[PDB]
């Protein structure tokens, strides 16, 4: 269902929760081993993976090198070998049932580093670095191409996007978005790369825009009516769901729903608690 | 702290 692992509401969270819109209710499961915020979630071969993040607690602020693996009928987390480096505000994509870990920070260091994980093998292997250092980068998969979108290089927030070609192991810059976006929600809906909300350096954004690969074009769609960055994002029902985040004053519990064929947003639920920086994925 | 995440 629509799960949300980790997050932050005054401290990094252990929560693992589900939400289905066909039943309108939530299923709770095994808390994260280590609390995490700024993580990313994915699903490979059924299993929900949690990559990077950090544990921002009253007693520390540790960037997470770790990849951990949840089994929906084993309901157990098990550690899968750590990454090259810790990656707070990481972005992840899934090609070929393999996981790419993109960017993120470790302390002052803003990564361009990228690396890939192999679920049959439990191994991480360094790959070609991005052209840009990116934290809060959003990541998407289209035609088994991997897109790194937006983010923050440590000084500037980014509207640039760049494409990873796996069988040439290359990054090439593509057309920039119309809006600068760091910590936006980036997903794939229809066959457009969606980028929703984020932070442009001044305000959280309610605007949303989508990339069409054939025309190399970004187009703005209906905006959410709550600006939000550090949101979770996923598509269920062929419909967009955005989960929590931060709006400058409050940790949102609002969950919004975008219908593409009417191009309208509508509130589906409120989360159990307002929180930001969750990892989302579905299996 | 990061103003994008509020932490």
């Amino acid at each position: 269902l629509i799960y949300t692992a980790g997050g932050y509401f005054r401290q990094s969270l252990s929560y693992l929760e589900a939400y289905n819109p066909s039943d309108g209710t939530w299923l709770r499961l095994a808390d994260l081993q280590v609390p995490r915020s700024g993580l990313a979630g994915c699903v490979v071969g059924g299993l929900l993976y949690a990559v990077g993040g950090r544990n921002n607690s009253p007693d520390g602020n540790t960037d997470s090198s770790a990849l951990d693996c949840y089994n929906p009928m084993t309901n157990q987390w098990s550690p899968c070998a750590p990454m090259s480096v810790p990656r707070n505000r990481i972005g992840v994509g899934v090609i070929d049932g393999h996981i790419y870990a993109v960017g993120g920070s470790h302390g002052c260091i803003h990564h361009n580093s990228v690396e890939r994980y192999e679920p049959e093998r439990d191994e991480w292997h360094l790959v070609a670095p991005m052209l840009t250092r990116r934290i809060g980068v959003g990541v998407a998969v289209l035609n088994r191409l991997l897109y790194a979108v937006g983010g923050f290089d440590g000084t500037n927030r980014l509207n640039s996007a760049e494409c990873y070609y796996p069988e040439r192991n290359e990054w090439r810059m593509i057309t920039a978005m119309n809006t600068i976006r760091s910590g936006a929600g980036v997903c794939v809906l229809h066959n457009c790369i969606y980028a929703a909300g984020g932070y442009d350096g001044q305000d959280q954004l309610n605007s949303v825009e989508r990339y069409d690969v054939e025309t190399e074009t970004w187009t703005f769609v209906a905006p959410m009516k709550h600006r939000r960055s550090a949101l979770g994002i996923t598509v269920h029902q062929g419909r967009i769901y955005v989960l929590g985040g931060y709006d400058g004053h409050t940790f949102l519990d609002s969950v919004e729903c975008y219908d593409p064929d009417t191009d309208t947003w509508s509130e589906v639920t409120r989360m159990t608690s307002g929180r930001s920086g969750v990892g989302v994925a579905v299996t | 702290x990061d103003p994008e995440t509020g932490e």
